[PDB]
């Protein structure tokens, strides 16, 4: 996610594409990426085959794949150039662009410390817990029975336009096999996959009416365009983009195939058989996922309450099949018509943003972090007209449009395992192909009207997703009151300064270096620290990728010059001390296999066998 | 100005008349769960249409006659009712008792000429009174202008015209049912629109159409009988029922209605005639009818019929009595269902596969990405027999192609012998006309000349003793 | 003074009718359900310009007509009407009827005088009257300026137009049928727009045309006929179907109205003639006519066809009461489809490929559904014989760049090898011309005389009953 996930795979690239090797900054122009066309061979494949069985020690076998893989890949795109006739296009000529480069990072040296009995660490892990939690240390006094408890007590639920059967609501547990762990944290367990829960999940109720489409609703949109192109943007740009629309072409399809992985192709190619015309394809039906991880923050709130359950609503698989390959040009054309000192994390790496940032941040600046997640996008409908606008501006092409927009009106959702139906109003989060674009579209809009001017002239802004800092900023009553219109609770904004309160972003720290004098981000220790305490299921033989990732996080985390300003970051976020033993109580952890062995034990089975 | 008619608030029929009759307002109102409120509805409509375009101070002949709903009006009406049904005993007595009551408190008819006239009539029954007789068209000796036939299956057309012409009637009107599926020789058909179920007499022990009954057996590998049989072929009898009464009727008499665009009849006086389609509804139509002296023009003997909605007509299998036939039936088709399916049949798709398609098509349809609601349904009974004649018009359709003939020539190979092809399906799109022969010049009438009065003493004693008592 | 037209408000056709009429602005006004509104609609609007852009005061002769329709104009009209028909009696009873219906309310439309006219008329059949008569269009004797054919194909053009340019005629106006699909010798064919199918008659019992019938049978196997066929040519006769109506034409009569730019009648006197198109909508034409005395000139025998929509035919093959044959058909479709497809027939397209992408414009057209619901800009009857010959025509397009020949020069092989090509489809696309060569010299012009009285003596006296009253 974003940055690197628990397994080191993240949403960011590993290519950097904002470096120079001048100590000046250089513009530079953006060029295009070359495909190599799929190509059909199937004698290859006959012989390959034969030749496989008479001998394979282990590279023969992995020519029958990357055969096999390729084989279906054309196959793929034969079948899909096919159903979108009406809709596909050719080749004119495009817009250049340009972009700024800047130059490489400068690191401080890193000095490796260990303990060396694996068993020491953890009863140092478990005495800070117990000094700066006492709550949650002392919760665990016998197996994991939550899912009996849940069964015990009935069913509560908040529920709206919803059917379903009353006849198939019960929820007796099933067999449970898990590893006992050995810190101390109380990180609960996947929830069952239930109606009761499915039930608990949808219990909000987001039910508002407002003007759908009607004079006010326009004014306030017409509105909020002309904030956004007059605070954020610069005019050199728009009138060309118009004149050249964006088009479903062959280019875009063989190359989003093309970049699948093994099992994703094969998953795309058993639903070829009955290929659906793209104007057949609903763009207003969804069905329910559960399978997903719970989130837990530092503190102690988990052993109050019971948490969340997740859910994914999934469109049609062959909807975000015919026009995902428009993603690229549109994040292209949104970066041109930014200004310089406005940013988005889209198309980066983790280097390119710390060279950005390098010569930006000093101790003793004031930085406004301001997330917008509490807020009811559904109440006013003017939050999808404004969308809408900024799209056509950038020249989507109209009968495209009209499929768009289908998908933001009213959805209906189904549990297949259960038989039962939602409804739902307008939605902004979804499982559709555009929603960390809109998001970040909406995002941008929102802080450019409040802020005004304020936006132009500053140092540094970075927008993605929710989160956003902006540099030289500080709170003051006009904004209040200028966001005050409709109700207070819109936003929350939390004022931070350098080498004092160290601003938040992403799950992680923005820290200034003594060394060499230059910004960088690192991550999280506390939240890293209580995912150990996360029982792992049985089965399971993802342990080898986590300890590369804890690796290169203990690698950024003993930087000389930054262990006296995390400790002081940590304090002043968390009100804890004595973190500087854990970092290196996780250094031992991850030096060998067998080390890291030490935070599982005994197979505990629940629920399961005859006997 | 409104008109009421007695059909539900919430029913989709609604919209049909609306569209048929749109110099008028309709609005609904309740009072009876009747099992034929549609077909009522039409009826009822069809009258004030037809004596509006007509001037007063003009003499109206009706044929049907039931003299109990021609009691409220202005028009002059001679009801020509005689005694050949089990309905006419009911209905005389009923227009008795209401003339009674209806005395004194209504002035503007003439409630005092009635009820005068039927004591007339009541006295000697050979009497030819302005406002009754008891005579059949054919006798009646009263001179009109206008004739009016309504629901009538039982008479000859060519006769029965021939006859109204000589006395001096100029114009003339019909009101029923399509005898569209009756020229294609068919043996089982419906109209879902308006409830109604027709059947051959020689299949009434069916059991997947909508008017049989049949039992329970467990098999029998051995069944003698007493005749020879080898041929099924449709008979001069069949069997109508409306919601839920019963009308027997034959085949000669309903092809008789089904004239050409223009005849002569010639005897000892000629005219020559025309007749035309002003309304048509899913299966009711009207018909006017003109006649004038002379005979002078030429004939081509040809009918044509406009479809508004799709037509079908298939081949099926069925069992009868326990063993299993063929024979073909017979449906209508909204035009909305007909115009979806225009690319799905492009190609060859199994029965099983249509009958999906047809019940998705009757909830919702996707429109660039967008869902809505189907509110031009159909009767679900006949879904299934839709979708085999769907299946099997696409395989034909394709093997035509695959198979190309040479331009302005035939092959027929000597001595010709050519081959005929097979054909299963008969499908009549939205916006097609069908043209049919049938004969255009008659010369042939005979009459009865015979007068008998099925009035009988104790009728002729109630009638009297009810209209005694005067209020 | 906006003009009313009887069609429905929500239809598509008011746009297309607006378009060529900017003169007039048009707005609907729906009293009556028939099937023929579009028809009947543009012949109202044409009478209208054509009575606008003439001279006042002049003397119009009226071919054919039927006199009730001018009785409130203020032109001055001289009806030729004799009774060849069979709709002649109803006609002239109608307009005898409305005349005396209002004597008194009107009194400054000479509605005496033509009452008064009417009166010698009955008297005598053979007097002229400069508001009647019962001769035919070579028998009349009355001279005026202007002549007005209106729907007229019972007359043969040439011969038609000398007599009335001897009387003194400058000025001719004709509104019907497009004239363009039998110049090309076309078998059967179809208007979409006025829904309107015409077929020849050795086709009548096709299966999947616009107008057929046919029955279900099994198909045997040899069947000996009577005498040779191995021909199958377009003959004399052709049936025509307007909404429910039908009406036969024959093709010598039609070809004949298609008259060139520029032709001499030589006779007698000489006069020099030019025609022009003026007002041209989905298939209906008006055509202006100059004659001029005297012979002076030059003539090529050369006629124009300008296409705004698309105009296909190709060859189908079909089954005639159960024998396979091949023919063609001709057809018309919009502008907007054929500008769509130009990027799909750069290559060659499956004719199953063609028909559904025609689906998919035809549905998606409508753009809405919110107010027009589903709306298509084509019929879907006649999209499956539209996309063959679409497919047809791009594989003729391709074998034509792979034999590439020299630039003036012609390739043969005396003994010469000279050999022809196959052409399964003609396709004019919009902004077109076509060009035929036709006949431009007349010098054979024969009258039959022998002329009748055409009346009965039934007739006569029942009209004059009808109006022998003042009142
Ligand atoms: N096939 C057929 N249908 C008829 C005949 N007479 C009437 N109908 C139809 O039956 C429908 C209802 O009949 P009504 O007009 O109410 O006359 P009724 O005697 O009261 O008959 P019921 O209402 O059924 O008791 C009419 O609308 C007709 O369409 C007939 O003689 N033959
Ligand atoms: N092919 C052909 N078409 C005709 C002829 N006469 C009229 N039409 C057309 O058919 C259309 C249908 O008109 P109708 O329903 O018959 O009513 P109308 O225009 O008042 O004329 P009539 O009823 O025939 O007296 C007319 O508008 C004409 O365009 C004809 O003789 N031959
Ligand atoms: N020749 C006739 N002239 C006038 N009216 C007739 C004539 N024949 C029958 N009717 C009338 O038709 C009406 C009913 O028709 P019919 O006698 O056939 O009754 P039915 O035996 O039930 O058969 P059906 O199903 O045809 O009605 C009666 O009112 C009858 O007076
Ligand atoms: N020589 C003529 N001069 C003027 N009018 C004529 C002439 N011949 C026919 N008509 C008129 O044509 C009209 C109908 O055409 P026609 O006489 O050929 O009979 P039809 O078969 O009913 O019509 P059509 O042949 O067009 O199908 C009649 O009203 C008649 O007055
Ligand atoms: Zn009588
Ligand atoms: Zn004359």
């Amino acid at each position: 996610y974003i940055f690197s996930s628990d397994t080191g795979q993240g949403h960011l690239q590993q290519k950097s594409v904002r470096q120079t090797t001048l100590p000046v900054n250089i513009v530079e122009e953006v060029h295009e990426e070359k495909c190599y066309p799929p190509k059909l061979d199937e004698i290859k494949e006959q012989l390959l085959l034969k030749r496989l069985q008479e001998s394979a020690s282990t590279a023969n076998r992995s020519r029958y794949q990357s055969r096999k893989v390729e084989n279906m890949k054309a196959m793929i795109i034969h079948r899909l150039k096919e159903g979108c006739r009406l809709y596909l296009a050719s080749d004119t000529p495009r817009v250049p662009s340009y972009r700024i480069t800047y130059p490489a990072p400068i690191y401080s040296p890193s000095i490796n410390i260990k303990l060396s009995n694996p068993e020491t660490a953890v009863a140092v892990c478990n005495e800070f817990l117990a000094r700066n939690y006492p709550t949650v240390a002392s919760y665990q006094v016998t197996d994991e029975y939550d899912a009996y408890l849940d069964m015990v007590d009935g069913s509560e639920s908040c529920l709206d336009r919803a059917t379903f059967n009353p006849s198939k609501l019960r929820s007796y547990p099933k067999q449970h096999s898990y590893h006992a762990p050995t810190i101390r944290s109380a990180v609960p367990s996947p929830f069952q996959n239930t109606l009761q829960n499915v039930l608990a999940a949808a219990t909000k109720r987001n039910c508002n009416v407002t003007q759908m489409r009607e004079l006010p609703t326009m004014d306030s949109a017409a509105f909020n365009v002309e904030c956004f192109k007059k605070y954020a943007c610069n005019q050199e740009y728009w009138r060309e983009f118009a004149s050249s629309p964006i088009r479903v072409t062959t280019e875009n399809l063989t190359t989003y195939v093309t970049k699948l992985k093994g099992p994703k192709a094969a998953a795309l190619f058993a639903k070829t058989h009955n290929l659906l015309p793209l104007q057949e394809v609903p763009m207003d039906r969804f069905t329910m996922d559960m399978k997903r991880d719970v989130k837990v923050t530092p503190g102690t709130k988990h052993t109050e309450e019971r948490p969340k359950v997740q859910v994914i609503q999934a469109a049609e698989p062959l909807a975000t099949a015919y026009l995902c390959g428009i993603h690229r040009e549109l994040v292209r054309r949104l970066n041109a018509v930014l200004l310089p000192n406005v940013h988005t994390l889209f198309d980066m790496s983790a280097e390119d943003f710390d060279a950005i940032i390098a010569t930006h941040f000093k101790p003793g600046d004031a930085v406004l972090e301001t997330d917008i997640a509490s807020f009811d996008k559904s109440q006013d409908d003017s939050l999808a007209l404004t969308a809408m606008m900024l799209l056509e501006d950038l020249g989507v092409d109209q009968p495209i449009l009209d499929l768009i927009e289908a998908a933001f009106g009213e959805i209906s959702s189904c549990h297949l395992p259960t038989g039962t139906r939602f409804k739902f109003g307008a939605m902004m989060k979804s499982g559709m192909f555009l929603t960390l674009f809109v998001n970040t579209l909406l995002n941008i809009t929102i802080a450019s009207r409040v802020l005004e001017e304020r936006l132009t002239t500053s140092a540094c802004a970075a927008f993605i997703g929710d989160d956003n800092i902006i540099h030289g900023v500080v709170s003051d009553a006009l904004m209040a009151a200028r966001c005050a219109t409709w109700m207070n609770m819109e936003v929350k904004i939390i004022d931070a300064v350098v080498s004092v309160k160290a601003p938040y972003f992403c799950g992680g720290f923005i820290l200034h270096d003594t060394v060499t004098g230059t910004a960088c981000r690192v991550a999280d220790p506390l939240k890293r620290l209580f995912k150990l305490g996360k029982p792992l299921a049985a089965g399971d033989e993802q342990d080898e990728d986590r300890r590369r990732a804890l690796a290169d996080e203990v690698t950024r985390w003993q930087r000389t010059g930054l262990v006296t300003e995390l400790e002081r970051a940590v304090y002043s976020r968390y009100e804890v001390q004595g973190i500087t033993a854990v970092i290196t109580s996780m250094a031992t952890f991850a030096s060998s296999k067998e080390n890291f062995k030490k935070l599982r034990g005994p197979v505990v089975t629940l629920y399961g066998g005859p006997k | 100005d409104p008109v009421y008619v007695d059909i539900d608030a919430d029913s989709a029929f609604l919209k049909a008349l609306q569209r048929a009759y749109p110099m008028f307002e309709v609005e609904p109102r309740q009072v009876t769960p009747n099992d034929a409120a549609n077909a009522r509805a039409f009826s009822h409509l069809a009258i004030k249409l037809i004596e509006q375009e007509i001037d007063p101070d003009s003499t109206i002949l009706d044929i049907g006659s039931a003299p109990a709903r021609r009691m409220m009006s202005d028009r002059k009406y001679h009801c020509v009712c005689p005694m050949r049904s089990a309905e006419d005993p009911e209905r005389l007595a009923n227009y008795a008792r209401k003339l009674a009551s209806a005395a004194g408190k209504v002035l503007d008819r003439n409630i005092s000429g009635k009820i005068g006239d039927l004591q007339a009539v009541m006295a000697v029954p050979d009497t030819e009174t302005p406002t009754f007789c008891l005579h059949t068209d054919v006798s009646c000796r009263q001179r009109a202008d206008v004739a009016i036939y309504q629901d009538v299956y039982a008479v000859h057309a060519p006769t029965s015209l021939y006859h109204q012409a000589i006395k001096g009637v100029r114009l003339a009107y019909w009101v029923g049912f399509d005898t569209t599926p009756f020229m294609y020789n068919a043996m089982a058909g419906a109209y879902p629109s308006y409830s109604t179920n027709w059947a051959d007499e020689q299949v009434l022990k069916a059991k997947n159409i909508g008017l049989c009954s049949t039992d329970l057996t467990e098999g029998r590998r051995g069944k003698l009988s007493i005749m020879r049989g080898k041929k099924l072929e449709p008979c001069d009898r069949v069997l109508f029922s409306v919601g839920s009464t019963l009308y027997p009727e034959s085949r000669k008499l309903l092809k008789s209605w089904h004239l050409p665009s223009v005849f002569h009849l010639k005897g000892k006086l000629s005219f020559t005639c025309r007749c035309d389609t002003v309304v048509s509804c899913e299966g009711y139509v009207v018909k006017r009818i003109t006649m004038s002296p002379g005979l002078y023009g030429k004939t081509t003997g040809y009918a044509v019929t406009h479809h508004a909605d799709g037509f079908l007509m298939c081949k099926t299998t069925d069992t009868v009595d326990g063993e299993r036939v063929s024979f073909s039936v017979c449906t209508y088709v909204p035009a909305t269902i007909c115009d979806q399916m225009t690319g799905i049949l492009a190609t060859e798709v199994t029965p099983e596969d249509a009958q999906k398609l047809l019940v998705g098509l009757n909830q919702r349809i996707v429109v660039n990405g967008r869902t809505q609601r189907n509110t031009n349904t159909m009767k679900n009974y006949m879904i299934p027999v839709v979708a085999q004649a769907f299946s099997k018009w696409a395989k034909e359709c394709r093997k035509d192609m695959e198979d190309e003939k040479l331009l302005g020539v035939r092959e027929r190979t000597c001595l010709w012998a050519f081959k005929k092809q097979k054909t299963h399906t008969v499908y009549k799109r939205p916006d097609t006309q069908s043209i049919q022969k049938v004969q255009a010049e008659f010369d042939s009438f005979v009459v009865p000349s015979l007068w008998s009065s099925g009035l009988s003493i104790p009728l002729r004693t109630r009638i009297k003793w009810l209209l005694s008592k005067v209020p």
